[PDB]
């Protein structure tokens, strides 16, 4: 019994690793673990890159 | 020169009276809807992000 709720458990920890996103775009599964540039000035080269790994 | 027949100085005041008009009308759309995107004129990217954001 106590086996069987770790596994639902584990089962909802890999369903939220594979669900997150913004709009299309998946977050938590690797496609930002290389990070990811967003201009944040007037000039090219004034950016912030923003990393999650999977 | 002093010439009756073409008067260019009230040319270019109509259009800058015509380009006032319109952004005002514009703005009042914007105040009485509560959106920045009302078209896609306004932003065409944003509307998809948006649509999809949406969804």
């Amino acid at each position: 019994a106590l086996k069987a709720e770790m596994d639902q458990l584990a089962n909802e920890i890999d369903e939220i690793g594979k669900t997150t996103a913004f709009g299309t775009t998946k977050l938590l599964a690797g496609g930002f673990s290389a990070g990811k540039n967003f201009q944040v000035g007037a000039q090219d080269g004034e950016d912030i890159k923003v990393t999650v790994k999977a | 020169a002093i010439t009756v027949n073409t008067n260019v100085t009230s040319l270019k005041a109509q259009k800058n009276l015509n380009t006032s008009a319109s952004d005002l009308a514009t703005s009042m759309e914007r105040l009485s809807s509560g959106l920045r995107i009302n078209s896609a004129k306004d932003d065409a990217a944003g509307l998809a992000i948006s649509n999809r954001l949406n969804s």
